[PDB]
DNA sequence: ATGATATTTT
DNA sequence: AAAATATCAT
């Protein structure tokens, strides 16, 4: 019966004892792999998000630092300047879920600044209580019940407990989602519940890849940007419509003048073209005749999402090179085992790796595709 | 140094520039830089190979200082010798070294580990029914020894006075002598049935020393080094436990006696039927086939004087053959008259357990063989970060002395010196603040002061208990019971009586009014006695430790020479000239002139 | 070598 | 309550 003392010493320093190039683009092209597949997926530009946040004690654990009430409010400070950046025309709301109800903290509109704000007051409160997936629900049901049919109703549940107290059944909830075409993002923090799956799979026609469950920290920013990016649509359903809108103009004006949308003195403002009303910002419903004012810079920004740019593919290092340096940025490839070109299908024409990223993400149109003659 | 340049600020460098060797090509990654004419080592923390290095560096040399990044580290003859001891040869020792050094090992320094590192084994000393006897298994090599006369298979008995004296020739001659202990393979003697209670659990440090004294599976002596605080009872107790045999423990003070008693009760299977204390309070002996006796070094040390029942005690103690004893406070062995109690008792193996490896004189080195090697040891920042002692903030006020107190100190004598600044007026006015603020916080204050008549005094003018010599056990015991478990007794002031080996984990705060000459020891124990606090694993908490002093005096001196130890583990000192809110406080001691003058008057008549 | 302080005994 | 021996520092 000795003890572990009379064995032997650990003797640490005895388990001490004394082709990343490649492994960066084998790693990178089963990175590439998953994006080599794309096709223009019809998606909808308009759509109207209600952001449902989990403020219980489940929010208390130290699993995110400081606590998951922290880095759920501050990410979502941040989804709520991405989510308004790439579309414009669309609209949000806020809910949380406390002490076993949900409470509605901001209409659903069209202005970031007030989702924001709304946002940073719920930074002090102290989350309590238990979550309820229903009342929540219930909650953006009902919201999303005036915004137009054109609009393509959206719910992000951020939930972070592991049982749900509900006054009712929420199997009816989830049936009438389905009846008025909701679907129901979830973003779960600790582990999979069997209640959250079926209301994503029963609200996506059956996909069962809208429930997402974070394994680190970082992996949690990922998830916020994804969603950001409007969802495709089924063939089934359809929702084609023509949508009345108009561009107004900018004018400046010497002499203040009433806002109809705050009634506020401001210096200036958009100018209506039906009934000459002046609105402080866009893009926003009109006060006056409710056709939504947009710029053409809005419409703009969504282009890209219809039409995307096709993906890149390495040339193979025994193929000869179309030229020394980078089309775009005129960066050497360096000489280096296996060529870092990468050519655009449309154009032929090789570019860097700095550049494919960029191309891909920021700029949306192959420098050599607009220079191309036709 | 052969075809090297020799810099042009090598003149800065009084011989010590080691240019001449070149950095080899992977410093990157290695830790360790080795000096070669001074022999230190100098490791970073910060870099990779880090944990294990300073394990292995800790075995094979005695640390220096140990701050946050950067160790120093030193190598001796004595530090090879307790590396050897523990399963290591040179061809490990050397590779090791080696491969984790930024440059390659001088020549000098080869050699040195080189020759202390073959004598390990060649000389041994076993202990029969009474009698020790140097035995080996080879016939040659004792022939030698033999041959010289200060000594006086083969197996001989020896003079169990002179038991000393070999064991000091053994370390001067090449070979040193060597004390293992197979507790396994004796059985004569009887042994203790006991075993560490299922709720007891060892900590991790804990388990790495003791693992070090029974790596090769068999006991061996040596001295275990654990900051205050660290739980060396519990590795006493759990050697005693794996050994399997009579253990005598050896305290230093009557009430930690007591303590030993109620931890060892505590923590482990024993039962009243096998312990018995010899104390002063009752010489009640053990009658049982074996057990643990637990006694204090005055009283088995003392030669001359000792009473006819204490003598039979004694005797019973000098009687059978012990398999362990344990040396607590091992600090204090090295004294004139108590080294006479290992070569009294024969047992074994030994053991000494202490957290202050100091002592002023050169007498700290005879240890390693009176006992054994320096077995292990443990980093009071590294425990402080794990949470197992309490993190300190040490501080060191100034106190400014008056210009009447000054003027009769520099006319007075050194003796008489002492006085005129231990009592200085602005000196008592910050220990009145200081408690009155730490009191608010909730805060236990222990106010230690060797000198007594200043003890005496403060407590009287405060209303606060105080402890010391004349005080007697029962009603040192009373204030120290009543001290932890009272909410009105939230401070209580102590002598020199109290500085070392005593626990009480309620207190968290600490002053020292006055303090006995320059000695670091009594600095670092005062220290230890708040690092053990129950309340350190709270968030935000730190623990205080004040020191304060008289400004151009000698005390000023000794105290800079009084925390080089503490500066040396890791411990950084705050001066305070200025002790903010002290001059709101409404009633502050001293605070008119005539009440200067009147202290001034009664201290001076003092002598 | 001396002075404090502490401890043990009678 | 007084003696005597150790210990720790000058
Ligand atoms: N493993 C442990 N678990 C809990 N408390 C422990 C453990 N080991 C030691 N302690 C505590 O450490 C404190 C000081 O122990 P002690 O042996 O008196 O320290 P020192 O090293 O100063 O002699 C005691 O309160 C004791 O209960
Ligand atoms: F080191 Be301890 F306080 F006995
Ligand atoms: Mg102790
Ligand atoms: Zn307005
Ligand atoms: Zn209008
Ligand atoms: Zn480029
Ligand atoms: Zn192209």
């Amino acid at each position: 019966g000795g003890y572990a003392w009379e064995d032997e010493i650990k003797r640490s320093w005895d388990l001490v004892k004394v082709a990343s190039l490649v492994a960066s683009i084998v790693e990178a092209r089963k990175k590439r792999t998953a994006k080599k597949n794309i096709t223009p997926y019809q998606r909808g530009i308009i759509r109207s998000l209600i952001l449902t946040l989990d403020c219980s004690e489940a929010m208390l654990e130290k699993d995110l630092r400081p606590n998951r009430h922290a880095m759920i409010i501050q990410y979502a400070i941040d989804f709520v300047h991405e989510f308004f950046d790439q579309n414009p025309i669309s609209q949000m709301g806020i809910i949380i879920m406390r002490n076993g109800l949900a409470q509605l903290v901001s209409q659903v509109s069209g202005n970031p600044q007030d989702h924001i704000d709304a946002l940073k007051s719920i930074r002090k409160q102290e989350p309590k209580g238990n979550p309820s997936l229903q009342n929540a629900l219930e909650m953006a049901r009902g919201l999303l019940l005036p915004v137009p049919a054109h609009c393509t109703r959206e719910v992000l549940i951020v939930f972070g407990s592991l049982s749900t107290t509900d006054p009712g059944d929420i199997h009816q909830t989830i049936d009438s989602l389905v009846s008025e075409k909701i679907r129901v993002k979830v973003l779960g923090l600790s582990a999979q519940v069997a209640i959250c799956k079926e209301l994503c799979k029963a609200t996506n026609y059956g996909d069962e890849s809208f429930y997402k469950i974070l394994l680190d920290e970082t992996h949690l920013k990922e998830l916020f940007n994804e969603a950001v990016t409007p969802l495709p649509v089924n063939k089934i359903n359809k929702g084609f419509t023509l949508v009345k809108m108009g561009f107004p103009t900018r004018i400046f004006e010497d002499t203040p003048t009433f806002c109809s949308c705050h009634s506020k003195l401001v210096y200036g403002g958009y100018f209506c073209p039906n009934c000459h009303s002046k609105v402080c910002s866009l893009p926003t419903v009109c006060p006056c005749c409710d056709l939504m004012l947009i710029l053409s810079t809005h419409l703009a920004r969504s282009y890209h999402h219809l039409m995307p740019l096709k993906t890149f593919a390495e040339v193979p290092t025994t193929e000869k090179f179309r030229s020394e340096d980078c089309f775009s940025c005129q960066s050497r490839f360096p000489i280096l085992l296996t060529s870092s070109r990468y050519r655009c299908e449309d154009c032929k024409q090789e570019f860097c790796v700095d550049c494919d990223v960029f191309i891909h993400e920021i700029l949306h149109n192959c420098p050599g595709c607009e220079s191309k003659p036709v | 140094p052969a075809d090297f340049v020799p810099d042009s600020v090598s003149g800065m460098f009084r011989s010590h520039d080691f240019s001449y060797l070149r950095l080899r090509p992977d410093h990157a990654s290695r830790p360790l830089w080795i000096s070669p004419s001074d022999g230190r080592i100098i490791l970073e923390s910060f870099s990779p190979l880090a944990e294990q290095a300073q394990d292995f560096l800790v075995t094979i040399a005695e640390p220096i200082s140990r701050p946050s990044h950067i160790h120093e580290y030193k190598i001796t003859a004595y530090s090879l010798y307790a590396a050897v001891s523990v399963g290591l040869e040179t061809d490990d020792i050397i590779s090791v070294l080696d491969r984790l050094s930024k440059v390659p090992v001088a020549e000098s320094i080869i050699n040195f580990i080189k020759g202390a590192t073959i004598s390990y084994g060649k000389v041994k000393l076993v202990i029969k029914h009474n009698r020790y006897f140097v035995e080996t298994t080879q016939a040659d090599i004792l022939q030698m020894l033999l041959n010289d006369s200060v000594i006086g298979v083969h197996s001989f008995e020896i003079a169990n006075e002179s038991v000393e004296v070999v064991k000091k020739r053994c370390q001067e001659i090449d070979y040193p002598v060597l004390e293992e202990y197979d507790f396994r393979n004796d059985h004569r003697n009887p042994d203790l049935d006991i075993d560490l209670k299922p709720s007891t659990q060892i900590r991790p440090y804990q388990e790495k020393s003791l693992s070090k004294m029974f790596g090769n599976g068999r006991a061996r002596s040596g001295i275990i080094v654990l900051p205050c605080g660290a739980g060396k009872t519990l590795v006493g107790i759990t050697a005693a436990c794996t050994i399997k045999k009579s253990v005598i423990v050896l305290c230093t003070s009557s009430v930690s006696v007591m303590q030993w008693r109620q931890q060892f009760l505590q923590w482990c299977t024993l039962q009243p039927e096998n312990c018995a204390v010899f104390t002063s309070d009752n010489k009640e002996m053990f009658q049982t086939e074996s057990g643990l006796v637990v006694s204090t070094y005055s009283m088995v040390a003392n030669t001359r004087n000792r009473s006819h029942d204490s003598q039979k005690v004694m005797d019973f103690l000098t009687g059978r053959e012990w398999g362990f004893i344990i040396l607590d406070e091992v600090h204090v062995v090295p004294a004139a008259m108590f080294r006479r109690v290992v070569s009294t008792i024969a047992a074994h193996a030994k053991l000494g357990l202490t957290a202050t490896l100091v002592r002023e004189d050169d007498k700290i080195g005879d240890l390693n063989f009176l006992i054994g090697p320096k077995l292990y040891e443990a980093n009071w920042m590294e425990l402080s970060q794990k949470g197992h002692i309490a993190n300190v903030q040490c501080a060191e006020v100034w106190c400014p002395m008056t210009a009447e107190f000054y003027q009769e100190y520099l006319r007075e004598t050194a003796r008489k010196r002492m006085l005129l600044y231990i009592m200085n007026p602005t000196k008592f006015q910050a220990c009145q603040f200081l408690i009155q603020y730490h009191e608010r916080r909730g805060d236990k204050i222990i106010v230690f002061s060797d000198n007594v008549y200043a003890l005496q005094e403060y407590a009287l003018k405060m209303g606060k208990p105080f402890i010391y010599g004349s005080t007697p056990q029962q009603e040192r015991m009373n204030i120290l019971q009543n001290f932890q478990y009272n909410d009105q007794i939230n401070t209580i002031f102590l002598s020199k009586v109290g500085d070392t080996s005593i626990d009480l984990p309620e207190a968290t705060c600490l002053i020292q009014i006055s303090s006995h000459y320059g000695s670091r020891r009594q600095e670092a124990q005062r220290l230890g006695r708040i690092l053990r606090a129950k309340r350190r694993n709270d968030e935000g908490f730190n623990a205080f430790f004040y020191s304060l002093v008289s400004k151009d005096t000698q005390e000023m001196y000794y105290s800079t020479k009084r925390q080089a130890f503490l500066v040396d583990q890791g411990y950084a000192f705050k001066v305070i000239t200025h002790l903010h809110g002290m001059e709101n406080i409404p009633n502050l001691a001293y605070a008119s002139p005539r009440e200067r003058r009147e202290l001034l008057q009664e201290v001076l008549l003092k002598n």
